[PDB]
């Protein structure tokens, strides 16, 4: 009795908010953690999806998602690390040698 | 819809409001009783971890259901785990895994 | 469904990297050898081409609800097994002037032709989004595989923002398609919808969404800032992987999710991409214009042609050589850019530490490197669309199938950019044979130009004789 | 299983509200790890249970873990961002909170007026996810193998110290 | 306002507090019994009112509420996983389908109470003493799942009383033996228990995360570890020594005299073995025990297979 919308309307919510996080933080490690917010909004959708339409393919999908949300949080803190060990500063605007 | 089915989800809400309750409540009346007067490698551990505990969840999910799954389901489930060991024999044989070189 | 004996067989490509990706990271364990590891990398990527030999012999069936085998699958598995060689090839010498390990590449070009090859098979949106990770991880280690270098570190760190940003607007996509649409299958993307309300919104929300992702990843307009940074800031051979492989596997999925797709036939997403195939072909046409460096050049380059595949995808409900001029131009694409950051990457080669600068210097490369300069001459002269080379060929499919479906503002945007683009290629096909102030011997450095010779080869023959060609893409044809 | 529902969606919301304004990353990880636990309560009000098991297993149990892990090894302690704060000057955010707005309203358009007769709650268990992911998803699970194998590979290679 | 719906409510919500209640008064005898073998209630409850009655000192320098956290954390996580635990027939908290995924789920919490209290006990040596124990106790956290999916495996489901009904006629100890083993080390593991006491103890650049924790948070740390004893000790029994199931005492005797000698045998265990180094420790964590536990499974499955006609 809890309408689709309601729980997609929810992961939108949080999507919005995580690229909100990605956009407007300086800080590498606040984009990295809005990423997570992004992809853990999306992994929620397609389990809203998947409930809604009783089926396990929603589950299914969460499962693939958070395996690449585990992989890739262990790359982008992996080039995180390096790049405090090469600078000593998290700016990712001073990261910007490469233009146009 | 049962009646022992939401007694027993009323019985778990009461344990887990009551544990936390109570451990609050401990360290409130601990706090208002009585008077006054780093290496990389924590990084590649965690981060084994992690992708060890997705891997993980695969076997979990694959250990509910093996006669559901057939001996098909055995032969995939030996893939992945034999494609885990061979990671984590590489993870070993690197140094990697050592944590006093 | 469950996996026959010829499930297994026509598996044989993805089963025989994944057993490569196995043997040498157990070699690497065993102990740390650059020349028998890039061996045993390369042994395996030849016998996936044998195996699509074998998968050739074999029919074409549903090998999962996930994966399809066709004609077209092998055809793009061997485009992507081509570009993975070329760059195991390329990476060798580089890697011989690179100082730490130097296997791990070898073990991410794997992992990533495997994904390419998902892509190439991928008939779910399960393997869709699995194809394009696995595609896109091992590029995250490649991109910034000499990381003390300050722009393989910030190229690393833009691709990984960037495609994690993407991948999350793809997976909320998908999410929403399923949302309206039962089923994961790329067949069954608006089949509930009948009497003309194909364009229901949540569909084409999802669908809007998957495109930011998918369009990121074919570096598209306006989701396509990162290509120059990323293609210069990489290492020679991963810009190469990257220009190449990449941009193939996912434009070869994309062709079969709207070739699939009822909704693929929709005219909102058909306005909206040729919008962004207008503005892709413009766009990186007119931005490559005052490009000193030859890899940001390159990055233009590909947005450009991006954009004319784009408009190929585009006649694919109205015409009918749609995926025959993708194929063709697909080809030509993938071997004129071979020989292009071969070039690049033999230049570079071997690798002169994190400090040391990376500049092509390309002017005046004809009195010391001749055979380098006509090979890249050849490479400027094919991707301009000169007569007498396949990308000509590739372009004279793109203008044929635009014209067929009365694209007419496409195809004159395919004729102002082709004109911006004869400008900067023969700019810089002129600058290779000019004269420069100031400023190998092993058979691996000689492999690698081999490679580039016989790319330009084929591009040469090929553009005067391309029957061949059309006739192994014509008989490539995916289930109807 | 309504209210469950709704009280977890707004706790998750006003968490992640506090997550991307917040300046200490100890506190911005605690309220991600609060927004992941009401993300699995809501899980488990839609009858996923294997998916909120694993959301607090390995989401906010092992890669919320390794972000802690990561920000107590860089040890900030107010480099030069804390003591700016540009996040909250308004001529920075209120650009991307508008854009993220828009995007909001044109996503949530999209969502209304879309067919449903609700989500019925009834549990998919963790035998079915099992059965399935070994069934029609058995190539999913061996390539999210070699996946997760690929982001093992990367980040040793660049993350080691030496 | 009678009702025999009502009265099975409160039934069970009587059970369920007795049982919270037991749990809680049973870790704070642990913690009397570990003191004296290495009136005594009236020693606990002077020990208790000494933690009341000394003041509660936060440092200065020091997060507040992440501080104040950690102790939650140790306490509640292990605690709320005794829940799962049937210790009777119908006197179980909840029958959850999930079961002993809700065990890992609080496990996963509970590495929180020491990186945070490393954290906010703001010292240099105490947080790389934080971070040897966290590394510890995720290098045993990556195979106490599958140790565990052994018996999953054999019973077929997540549910504990499913588990304890498949062990009506062998105990999981037997087959599930390696699965034991694992089981019992990464449990010590996972509540810093000996001889996984005292990572920081292996050098001078490291110092205990229960320094500078004083009063009622030092004693929520010690009786959230001993807590965590009892449910480890109760899990054990329920996944391999068939629960509550006896052949002539009530069910309840004999799984408290199962979990009362597991308890003892962690006493025994604490006060006999000794000390391995910590990269000893890790190393043998990371190579023998998830290994041990992939096979473990893999046999598992293919003996249930075999089994099967
Ligand atoms: C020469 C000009 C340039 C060409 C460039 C090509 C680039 C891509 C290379 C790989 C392309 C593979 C395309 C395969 C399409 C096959 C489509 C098809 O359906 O073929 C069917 C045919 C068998 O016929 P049939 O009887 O219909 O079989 C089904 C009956 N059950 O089955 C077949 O015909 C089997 C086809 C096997 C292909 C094996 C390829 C091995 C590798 C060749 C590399 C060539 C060198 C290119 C690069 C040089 C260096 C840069
Ligand atoms: C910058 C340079 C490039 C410029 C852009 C590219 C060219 C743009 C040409 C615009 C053409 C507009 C056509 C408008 C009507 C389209 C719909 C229609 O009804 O078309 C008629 C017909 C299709 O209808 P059908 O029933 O099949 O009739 C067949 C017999 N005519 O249609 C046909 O059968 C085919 C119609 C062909 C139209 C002309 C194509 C060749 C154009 C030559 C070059 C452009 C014009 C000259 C240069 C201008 C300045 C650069
Ligand atoms: C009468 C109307 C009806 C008939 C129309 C027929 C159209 C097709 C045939 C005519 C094409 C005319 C092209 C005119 C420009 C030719 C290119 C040129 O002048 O190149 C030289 C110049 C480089 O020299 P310089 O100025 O020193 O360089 C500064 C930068 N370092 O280069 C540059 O400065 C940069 C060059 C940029 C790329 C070339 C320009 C492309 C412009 C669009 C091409 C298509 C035009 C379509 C019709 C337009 C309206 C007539
Ligand atoms: C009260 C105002 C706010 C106070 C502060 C916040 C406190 C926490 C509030 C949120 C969590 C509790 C919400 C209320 C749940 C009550 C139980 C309930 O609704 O059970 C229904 C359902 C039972 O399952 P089912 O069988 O489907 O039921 C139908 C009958 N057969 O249940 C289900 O299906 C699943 C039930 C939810 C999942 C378990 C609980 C998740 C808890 C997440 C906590 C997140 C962090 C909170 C931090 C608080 C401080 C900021
Ligand atoms: C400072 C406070 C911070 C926050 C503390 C926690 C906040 C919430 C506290 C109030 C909880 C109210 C009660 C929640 C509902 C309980 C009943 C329930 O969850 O039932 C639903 C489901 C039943 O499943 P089953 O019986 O198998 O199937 C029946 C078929 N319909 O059963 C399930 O789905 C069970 C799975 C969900 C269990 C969630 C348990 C709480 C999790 C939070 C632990 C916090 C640990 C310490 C802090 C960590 C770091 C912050
Ligand atoms: C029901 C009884 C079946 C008995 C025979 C079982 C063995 C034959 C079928 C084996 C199927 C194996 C499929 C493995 C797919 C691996 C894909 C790896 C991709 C990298
Ligand atoms: C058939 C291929 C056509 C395109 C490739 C063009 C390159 C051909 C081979 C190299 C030619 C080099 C000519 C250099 C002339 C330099 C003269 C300098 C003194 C005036
Ligand atoms: C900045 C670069 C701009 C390039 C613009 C190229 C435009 C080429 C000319 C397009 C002409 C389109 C004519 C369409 C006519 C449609 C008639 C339909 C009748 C039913
Ligand atoms: C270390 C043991 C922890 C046990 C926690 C739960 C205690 C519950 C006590 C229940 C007692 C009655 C059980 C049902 C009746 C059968 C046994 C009767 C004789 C005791």
């Amino acid at each position: 009795m809890i309408p689709l919308q309601h729980g997609l309307i929810l992961a939108a919510i949080l999507f919005v908010l995580g690229l909100t996080g990605l956009v407007i933080r300086r800080n590498l490690l606040f984009m990295l953690i809005g990423l997570e917010i992004m992809i853990n909004a999306s992994a929620l959708a397609f389990v809203v999806a998947g409930s809604y339409w009783g089926q396990t393919d929603g589950q299914v999908m969460y499962i693939l998602a958070i395996s690449l949300a585990a992989a890739e949080a262990s790359i982008g803190l992996a080039l995180l690390l390096q790049l405090h060990r090469r600078r000593q500063n998290l700016n990712i605007d001073s990261v910007s040698e490469m233009r146009g | 819809t049962s009646t022992e089915v939401i007694a027993h989800h009323w019985a778990f809400a009461i344990f887990l409001i009551v544990a936390i309750g109570l451990c609050c409540l401990m360290l409130v009346g601990g706090w208002f009783l009585g008077g006054r007067a780093l290496s990389a490698k924590f990084y590649l551990v965690a981060m084994f971890f992690v992708i060890f505990d997705v891997e993980a969840l695969y076997l979990f999910a694959w250990s509910t259901s093996i006669r559901e799954s057939g001996w098909v389901g055995f032969v995939e489930a030996a893939i992945f785990i034999f494609v885990l060991l061979a990671g984590l024999v590489y993870l070993v044989r690197i140094g990697a895994l050592d944590w006093t070189p | 469904m469950t996996i026959t004996p010829q499930n297994l067989i026509a598996l044989l490509p993805l089963l025989i990297v994944g057993l490569t990706v196995v043997v040498v990271m157990l070699s690497i364990a065993w102990r740390r050898n650059h020349f028998l590891n890039a061996t045993l990398s390369v042994i395996g990527l030849n016998a996936a081409l044998v195996s699509l030999w074998f998968v050739g012999q074999a029919g074409a069936m549903d090998v999962t609800p996930l994966m399809r085998v066709d004609g077209f699958a092998m055809l793009y598995t061997g485009l992507v097994l081509l570009a993975s060689l070329a760059t195991c090839t390329f990476a060798y010498p580089w890697l011989e002037g690179y100082n730490d390990n130097k296997d791990e590449f070898y073990l991410l070009v794997l992992i990533a032709a495997l994904g390419g090859i998902l892509l190439a098979n991928a008939n779910h949106l399960a393997s869709l989004f699995l194809g394009i990770e696995l595609i896109s991880l091992p590029l995250f280690g490649l991109v910034g595989y000499a990381f003390r270098q300050k722009r393989s570190l910030e190229a690393s760190i833009k691709y990984t923002i960037l495609s994690a940003a993407a991948s999350s607007f793809l997976l909320f996509g998908m999410a929403l398609v399923y949302a309206q649409s039962g089923d994961l299958s790329f067949v069954a993307l608006g089949k509930n919808l009948g009497d003309g309300m194909l364009n229901e919104p949540l569909l084409l929300a999802g669908f809007g969404l998957m495109i930011v992702g998918l369009g990121f990843k074919l570096s598209l307009v306006p989701f396509h800032l990162w290509t120059p940074d990323v293609y210069q800031g990489a290492p020679a051979p991963v810009s190469t992987f990257l220009a190449t492989a990449s941009k193939i596997a996912i434009f070869g999925v994309v062709m079969r999710l709207f070739l699939y797709a009822p909704v693929g036939d929709s005219e909102a997403i058909r306005v909206v991409l040729a919008i962004i195939a207008f503005a892709s072909i413009i766009f990186g046409n007119l931005m490559a214009l005052s490009q000193t460096n030859i890899k940001r050049l390159l990055g233009y380059s590909s947005i450009s042609h991006l954009g004319y595949l784009l408009v190929a995808l585009i006649a694919l409900q109205t015409g009918e050589m749609s995926m025959e001029a993708v194929g063709v131009y697909l080809a030509g694409y993938l071997f004129s850019s071979l020989g292009a950051f071969g070039v690049v990457s033999l230049m570079s080669s071997p690798y002169r530490g994190p400090d040391a600068d990376s500049l092509f210097s390309y002017r005046g490369l004809f009195w010391h490197r001749p055979i380098l300069a006509a090979v890249m001459t050849v490479m400027m002269l094919s991707l301009a669309g000169i007569p007498m080379t396949l990308g000509f060929i590739g372009k004279f499919y793109v203008l044929a199938v635009g014209v067929q479906a009365h694209l007419w503002w496409l195809v004159g945007a395919v004729v102002v950019g082709s004109a911006i683009g004869l400008y900067y290629y023969l700019r810089v096909a002129v600058s290779l044979y000019l004269h420069a102030p100031e400023q190998p011997s092993n058979w691996q450095y000689s492999a690698g130009g081999i490679v580039v010779l016989i790319s330009a080869l084929l591009v040469l023959v090929l553009g005067v004789w391309p029957q061949p060609l059309i006739s192994i893409v014509r008989l490539a044809m995916p289930l109807m | 299983m309504e209210f469950a529902f709704y009280i977890c969606g707004l706790i998750a919301i006003l968490a992640t509200l506090r997550v991307i304004t917040h300046t200490n990353p100890v506190h911005a990880l605690l309220y991600l790890i609060i927004s992941l636990l009401a993300i699995s309560g809501v899980f488990f009000s839609l009858g996923a249970y294997f998916a909120g098991a694993l959301e607090i297993i390995v989401y906010a149990g092992a890669i919320m873990v390794l972000f802690v892990f990561v920000v107590m090894m860089l040890n900030l302690g107010g480099s030069e961002i804390e003591q700016e704060r540009q996040w909250l000057k308004p001529q920075v955010w209120i650009g991307p909170a508008i854009l993220s707005a828009i995007m909001l309203v044109v996503i949530v358009y999209a969502i209304l007026g879309v067919n449903d007769q609700g989500i019925d709650g009834t549990p998919i268990s963790a035998k079915a996810v099992g059965i399935t992911l070994f069934g029609p998803y058995v190539l999913a699970v061996e390539l999210a193998s070699m996946l997760l194998l690929a982001g093992l590979v990367v980040a040793f290679h660049v993350g080691r110290e030496e | 306002w009678i009702s025999p719906e009502l009265i099975e409510i409160l039934l069970t919500i009587l059970k369920a507090v007795v049982i919270l209640l037991v749990v809680v008064t049973c870790g704070a005898f642990m913690s009397f019994g570990e003191r004296r073998l290495l009136g005594g209630s009236l020693q606990l409850v002077a020990d208790m009112i000494k933690m009341f009655f000394k003041e509660d000192w936060i440092p200065k320098f020091s997060d507040r509420v992440i501080f104040t956290l950690a102790p939650m954390i140790a306490f509640t996580s292990l605690l709320l996983a005794f829940a799962i635990v049937p210790v009777s027939p119908g006197w179980v908290v909840a029958d959850l389908n999930i079961g002993i995924l809700f065990f890992l789920m609080m496990a996963g919490l509970a590495v929180y109470a020491v990186l945070f209290a490393g954290w906010s006990s703001n010292n240099k040596y105490s947080l790389l003493g934080a971070m040897r124990a966290s590394a510890q106790t995720l290098s045993y956290e990556v195979f106490l799942g599958l140790s565990l999916m052994g018996v999953v495996a054999q019973a077929g489901s997540f549910n504990m009383t499913d588990i304890v009904n498949s062990q009506a006629h062998v105990w999981n100890v037997i087959p599930q033996f390696f699965g034991f083993i694992t089981f019992a080390i990464a449990g010590v593991a996972v509540c810093h228990r000996h001889p996984f006491d005292q990572p920081e103890a292996e050098q001078e650049l490291a110092d205990g995360y229960h320094i500078e924790y004083s009063g009622m948070k030092f004693g929520l740390f010690f009786v959230g570890e001993y807590i965590g004893i009892v449910t480890i000790s109760a899990l054990m029994v329920t996944l391999f020594f068939g629960g509550w199931q006896g052949p002539l005492l009530p069910p309840f005797i004999w799984f408290a005299l199962k979990t009362a000698f597991f308890m003892m045998m962690f006493i025994l265990i604490r006060a006999s073995l000794p000390r391995p180094r910590y990269d000893q420790v890790m190393s043998f964590g990371w190579k023998i025990c998830l290994p041990l536990t992939l096979i473990n499974l893999l046999v598992t499955a293919a003996v249930i297979l075999w089994q099967a006609q």
